[PDB]
C-alpha cells in the first residue's frame, strides 16, 4: 500500500540482490531504504544504484550512519553465518527494536518456513530463514508429518555452482546443521539429515531438491495428496516450485526393517519427493530457483511482520 | 648422482571406497580381518569410512551396517603400523564429524571436493591442520576439467594447508596421457615439498596402468584396494599394483604375498556383485560417470524395468557429479516416460 | 602415429578363449560368437584349439569337436571378417594347415617360442604357397630382450611372413617393455611388414599394453570378448574398443555389439572366471605361459597343493609354451620336498 | 672281422653316433663321416679321430675309396635328404644296409627293446625318432598288459641339442612318431608332440607318455613299466623314470571324448621320463641324442653279428 516501512539489505551478492528486486517489485508493506555491501565494485551495489536505492560499501557501521537509518525498521542479512553474529550485535545496539531477518544459516533466532509456521515468530526481533534447501524441502517433510509420524527425513539440495557465492561457500557446515535441525523442529521429523551439492555444468542447472521421508505405515494416497496441497501452498510464493516426478513410495515391512546405524530399525513407508525450483530470473537466470525459494520466504516473513504492525 | 630411492606411500581404500561394493555392509569382524592383513603387509594407511566419506550413511547413498566411528574404533584396535585415514566431503560431512573421527583414531584426512569446487574445502583443511592431522586435498571427477585448471584447484587446497594433493579419477574415465598431463600440471604449480597422490578407478581396465604412469611422473602416494574392492569396476587392485611395482624394482615397502592372500581369501568372498569390468562398469568409464552410481543404477534398473547401461549413458549426458545419486531415479523415471 | 589410420582388429575368442572353456565350445556357441563378431565388423576371427591346430590332446585337453568342425561352423555364419587360425610347429603340421585352408581359413599365424623362429620356415612357406595371409607369431615375448626378439621376427619375415606379432603369453610385460619391442621391430623389419600385438591381462595391462603398441605404430591388435582366453585372459576386446573410440581411433567396429556379445554370449560360457586374481596374477608375476592356468589348478586339486606354489616353481623352471606336462612334474617335486 | 660303416650327416646325431661306433661297436668300425658343410664341427671331430671325411655329400661318399668296403650307412641328415640318399646308395651298392635315423621311414620301424630281432634281414630300417625311441617302450609296456585305445608322447629337448636337420623335419617327427606309437607301441591311435626349450644351463631331455588303456591292474602296469626301463637302461644307462608312474581311473560313467576317435573309459597311465646321455659329443643333458644313436647302433650291430 501507500504507507510502507523501510528496509535495509546487508550483502549485495546473489541472494541480497535478488531480494532487493523482489522488495522493489512486489513488496506491499515494505520499501527499500538501503543496500549495504563491503565491495564498492560489487554488481549488487551497481544494480541498487541504477534502481535508485541508497548504497554504502562501508558495511553495517556504514548503514548505521546513513541518514536513512533513522527510518529503517527491518534488516535482511544476506552476508554469511559468521558475519550475522556481528551484524545482529551492532544493529541491536544502534536500534533496539529493529527487526532482523536472517537469510544465512547462523540461526541465532528461531526458524521460519512460511507455509509451515509463518504466524509463529512474527513478534521476534531476529528470525532465521534456515537455508534454500530447508525452504524447498521442509514443506515436504511437514506434508508427510501431518499424515504420519516421521522417524527420519533426509534432503539433498543440488544447485548450480555459479549461483552459490562466497557467502554460501563459507557456511556449508552450517547449511547441513541448520537444515537438519529445522527438518526436525519445523518438519516434525525425529531425525533430520541434509546434503548440499554444487554442480558447475553448463547451461547451469535448475535447483533440484530430493526429499526422502521414513514414516510409520501410512496411506499412500493421503501422503501424496498432502504433498500436492503443500506444493500448491509454496507456489503462492514461488510459482516455479514444482514436483519433477510423481511422489514415489516404498513400503518397508516390520518383517524386514531398515537399519539406520545408531538410530533405529524402522518399518512403515518411504516417501520420495523429487522437486525442481525455477526462479523468476530477477537477478540470475531462471535456473537459480535456489535464490527465490529463500528470498520469497524472507520477504513473506517481513511482509507479514509489517502487515501485523501496520494493521492490528 | 647417487641418492636414496624413493619410498612409495601405499594408501589402501578397501574399507572406504570398497564400502560401495558391499553397499556399506561390512561387519566389525570384516574390518578387523581386513585391517589386520593390511597392517601386517605394512601399507602406509588404511582408509575407513562410508563410501561417500564421513556421515555418508543415508538414504541417498545407502545406510551403513555400523557407523563410521564404530568402524574406525574397530580398526584402531587391530593395527600398529599403518595410520587410519578417512574421507570427508564438505556438503555431507562437517568439521564436527572430523573432530569425532580424530577422537576415534583417524590421523590422516582427505578432504574431497568436486574438481571445480576446492574453495569449499578451506575450513575442513584448516581444522585438520589445527588438529595435527596429515591433511590431504582430494579432487573428485578429475577428468572433467583440463589439467591446468585442476592444478589451480589443487594449489588452492595447498594454500589452505594441505600437504598432499590427490587427483581422483572418480568416473574411471582417463587414459595414461591424461594422467601425465595432470601430474605435470600439478608439479609445475605446487611447492616441491607438497606430495601428490593418484586415486585411479578401473572402469576402462587402466586402474593399475594409470597408477604406474602417475608414479613414473613423480607421484608420491597411490590409492588402491584389495581385489580392487571399490566403486564401479573398482579401484586400482592393490595386490596387482604391488606385483608390478615389485617387478619394476620400485621401493613400495609392502609384503606382496600377504596382500595377494588377503585379496582372495578375505576380501573377494565378501563381494555380492563382482567387482570387475563388464558392460555396466565399462559404461561408467566410457561416459565418465561417478563410479559409486553403479549399484544404485542397477537397483533402479531392476525396480523400473530398464537397462542399467541406458541409465548410466543418460547420467553421463546429464553431467552429474559425486553425491548426485538422487538423479539416478530421476533419470530412470524420465527414461520410462520417454519410452512410453 | 595417426588416429585416422585404420586399425586391424583380430578377435581370438574362439582360439585363445578355448583355453578358458577347456576346449568345450559347442557348435552353436561358435556360430553365435562368430555372428556377433562379424556384425561388429572385426577384421578376423581366430578358430582352433587353444594350442592351435591339432592341439586337442591329453597334454592340453581334448576338444568337444575337432578344429575343422569349428572352422566349418564359423565359415557358415560370416561374411565380413576373415577366419584366422593358429599353428604351432611341433604340434600342428602343414597337412593340418592344408585342411584348415580347405575348411575356410585365410589367415594363419605360425607360432613359435621367441627364440625358435627357425622352426616356422616350412609352415610359413606352405602358407604363402596357398596364398594365405601369413603371419609369424612369437610366444613368450618377455623372455628375451627386444633386439633379440626383433631378430627372430626378421627371420620369419625372411621366410615369407608379411605380419609379425609379439605375444605376451605370460602376461608379464609392462608398457615400456612393449615400447622397447615395438621400436626394435620397426628398426629392422621392412616398412611394409605389419606388426601385431597379442597381450595377456595377467597384470591388468592387456588394454594398456595394446594401447601403447598402437601408439608405437602397431597395425594389428589381438583381443577377445570379455577377455575370454588363457590366464586372466587376453586384452578384453570391448574394453579396448571403448578406449580406442574415446581416443578417436579408427577401430572400424561396432562397440555396442561387442559389449552385448561379451556379457550376453561369452561371459555366461565361463565356469572358472576369466579375471585377474591370486593365481592369474601369479602367472604374470612369474612370467608363466598363460594356458598352464587350468592345468595347474587341476594338478593343485589332485595333489592338494596351492596353485600359486605350482606356478611360482614353474616360473623358476623357465618352461615354454606347450610344456603342460611339467606342471605335474612340478607338483610331484613339491610334494617330494 | 668288423664291418665298415659310413655316417651321413655330421651334426649332433651323426657325431654322437660316430663316437659310439668308435668306442662301443664290437662288429662295426668307422669307415667315413660324410657331410655337406666344410665348417661342420662333426667333420673336424672325425678328422681328429683319424676318420676319413668328405664335405661333398653322398656323391662324395661313393667316390671315396673307403666306400668299396662299406657295408652299413647310417643316415643322420634330415628326412627329405634320406629318400635321395637311399636312391643313390642302393643303385651303387645293392646290398648296402641303411639305418635311417631320420623320420623319413621308408623302411620298417625298429625300437630294439620291442623288436630288435624283427627286421634284421631288411636293407633299410628306420629308427623312428628320439621321442619314439624314448617313449615307444613305455607304450609297449602298457600294451602287453592291456588294450591301448590312445597313446600320446611329449618330447622336450634343449634347443641347443636340436640342430638344423631336426628343425627342418618337425612335421615328419610328429607323423612318424605317431605312426610308430601305433605300429610298435600297440596303441590304436597315437599322437606326438615335440617342444624345444632354450633354457640355460641346458635341460635334460624329458619325455612324458600318456596312455589310455582298458581298465587294468595298476601294480601290473607299473611293474611292466619298470621292467621296460631296465631293458632300455641296458642300452642307455641315463634313461630313467623322473617320477613314479601316475594313474587316473576313467569311470564308465564319465568317459573321455577324443573328438572323432571315440568315447573311452579305462585307465590313464602317465609316465614321466628323463634321459641323461653319456656326454660323448654334447654334454649329459642331451640324452635325446643317445636314445636314438644307441638304438641305431644296437640295430646295425645285431645285423652285423648275424651276417657274421
Ligand atoms: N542459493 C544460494 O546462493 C543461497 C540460498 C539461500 C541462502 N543463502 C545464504 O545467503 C548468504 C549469502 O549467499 P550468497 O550466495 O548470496 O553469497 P554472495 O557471496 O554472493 O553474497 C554475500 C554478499 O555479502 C557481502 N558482505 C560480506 N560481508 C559483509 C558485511 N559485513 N557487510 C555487508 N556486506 C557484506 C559480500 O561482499 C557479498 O556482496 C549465505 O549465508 C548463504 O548461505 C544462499
Ligand atoms: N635330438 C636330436 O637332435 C635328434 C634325435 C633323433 C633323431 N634326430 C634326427 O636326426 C637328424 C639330424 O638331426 P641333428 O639334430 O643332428 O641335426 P644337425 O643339423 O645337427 O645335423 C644334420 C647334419 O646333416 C648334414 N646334412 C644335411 N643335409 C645333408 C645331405 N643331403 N647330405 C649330407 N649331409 C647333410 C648337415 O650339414 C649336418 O652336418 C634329423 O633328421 C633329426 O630329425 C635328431
Ligand atoms: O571419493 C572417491 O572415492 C572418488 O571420487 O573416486
Ligand atoms: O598362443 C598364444 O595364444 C600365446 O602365446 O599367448
Ligand atoms: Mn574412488
Ligand atoms: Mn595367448
Amino acid at each position: 500500500m501507500n504507507q510502507k516501512l523501510k528496509v535495509a539489505i546487508i550483502g549485495s551478492g546473489n541472494i541480497g540482490t535478488d531480494l532487493m528486486i523482489k522488495v522493489l517489485r512486489n513488496a506491499k508493506y515494505l520499501e527499500m531504504g538501503a543496500m549495504v555491501g563491503i565491495d564498492a565494485a560489487s554488481d549488487g551495489l551497481a544494480r541498487a544504484q541504477r534502481m535508485g536505492v541508497t548504497t554504502t560499501y562501508a558495511g553495517v557501521e556504514g548503514l548505521i550512519k546513513l541518514p536513512e537509518f533513522a527510518d529503517i525498521d527491518f534488516v535482511f542479512d544476506a552476508t554469511s553465518a559468521s558475519a550475522h553474529v556481528q551484524n545482529e550485535a551492532l544493529l541491536r545496539q544502534a536500534k533496539p527494536g529493529i527487526r532482523l531477518i536472517d537469510l544465512t544459516p547462523a540461526a541465532i533466532g528461531p526458524y521460519c518456513v512460511p507455509v509451515v509456521n509463518l504466524e509463529e515468530h512474527l513478534g521476534k526481533l531476529n528470525v532465521n530463514m534456515v537455508t534454500c534447501g530447508g525452504q524447498a524441502t521442509i514443506p515436504m517433510v511437514a506434508a508427510v508429518s501431518r499424515v504420519a509420524k516421521v522417524h527420519y527425513a533426509e534432503i539433498v539440495a543440488s544447485i548450480s555452482s555459479k549461483s552459490a557465492g562466497p557467502g554460501t561457500r563459507a557456511n556449508i557446515d552450517e547449511f547441513t546443521e541448520t537444515t537438519s535441525k529445522a527438518i526436525e523442529v519445523i518438519g516434525g521429523a525425529a531425525k533430520g539429515k541434509a546434503i548440499i551439492i554444487m554442480n558447475p555444468a553448463e547451461p547451469p542447472l535448475i535447483m533440484r531438491d530430493t526429499v526422502y521421508v521414513l514414516s510409520a505405515a501410512a496411506d499412500q494416497a493421503a501422503v501424496a495428496a498432502s504433498v500436492a496441497e503443500m506444493v500448491q501452498a509454496v507456489q503462492a510464493y514461488v510459482p516455479g516450485y514444482r514436483l519433477k516426478q510423481q511422489v514415489q513410495f516404498d513400503v518397508i515391512p516390520e518383517s524386514a526393517p531398515l537399519n539406520i546405524p545408531g538410530l533405529g530399525r524402522f518399518s512403515g513407508l518411504k516417501t520420495s519427493v523429487f522437486l525442481e525450483v525455477e526462479g523468476a530470473a530477477h537477478y540470475l537466470p531462471a535456473y537459480a530457483g535456489n535464490l527465490d525459494i529463500m528470498t520469497s520466504a524472507a520477504l513473506a516473513t517481513a511482509e507479514r511482520m509489517a502487515q501485523s504492525m501496520l494493521n492490528a | 648422482t647417487f641418492n636414496p630411492s624413493k619410498k612409495l606411500y601405499i594408501s589402501d581404500v578397501t574399507l572406504r571406497d570398497g564400502s560401495h561394493a558391499i553397499r556399506h555392509q561390512y561387519t566389525l569382524d570384516d574390518v578387523r580381518a581386513i585391517a589386520r592383513a593390511l597392517d601386517k603387509a605394512k601399507v602406509d594407511s588404511i582408509e575407513v569410512a562410508h563410501g561417500d566419506g564421513l556421515q555418508g550413511s543415508s538414504f541417498n547413498y545407502g545406510f551403513g551396517r555400523h557407523t563410521d566411528l564404530e568402524y574406525i574404533e574397530a580398526v584402531a584396535g587391530e593395527i600398529s603400523h599403518a595410520q587410519i585415514a578417512t574421507l570427508l566431503l564438505p556438503g555431507i560431512g562437517s568439521v564436527h564429524d572430523l573432530k569425532n573421527a580424530y577422537q576415534a583414531g583417524a590421523r590422516v584426512v582427505r578432504v574431497a571436493t568436486h574438481c571445480t569446487e576446492a574453495d569449499v574445502s578451506k575450513q575442513h583443511i584448516e581444522y585438520a591442520r589445527n588438529l595435527g592431522m596429515d591433511t590431504v586435498g582430494f579432487l573428485m571427477m578429475s577428468h572433467m576439467i583440463p589439467a591446468e585448471k585442476l592444478a589451480e584447484q589443487g594449489k588452492l587446497m595447498e594454500s589452505y594447508g594441505a600437504t598432499c594433493i590427490y587427483m581422483a579419477d572418480s568416473g574411471g574415465a582417463m587414459s595414461m596421457n591424461d594422467i601425465r598431463d595432470r601430474m605435470r600440471a600439478f608439479k609445475a604449480v605446487l611447492k616441491p615439498e607438497t606430495q601428490v597422490g593418484m586415486h585411479a578407478h578401473h572402469n576402462l581396465s587402466l586402474g593399475v596402468a594409470n597408477s604406474i604412469v602417475a608414479v613414473e611422473e613423480g607421484c608420491d602416494r597411490v590409492d588402491a584396494s584389495l581385489a580392487g574392492m571399490g566403486a564401479g569396476a573398482g579401484n586400482a587392485p592393490l595386490e596387482v599394483f604391488i606385483a608390478v611395482a615389485e617387478r619394476l624394482g620400485w621401493n613400495h615397502g609392502t609384503d606382496l604375498y600377504t596382500l595377494m592372500d588377503a585379496a582372495d581369501d578375505i576380501v573377494r568372498p565378501l563381494q555380492d556383485r563382482p567387482v570387475r569390468v563388464d558392460r555396466e562398469t565399462l559404461g561408467l568409464g566410457y561416459a565418465g560417470v561417478y563410479s559409486s552410481f553403479l549399484r544404485h543404477a542397477e537397483i533402479a534398473a531392476a525396480k523400473y524395468n530398464l537397462k542399467t547401461l541406458d541409465i548410466l549413458v543418460e547420467l553421463g549426458h546429464r553431467r552429474m557429479v559425486g553425491g548426485q545419486e538422487d538423479m539416478i531415479v530421476d533419470v530412470a523415471l524420465d527414461l520410462l516416460a520417454a519410452h512410453k
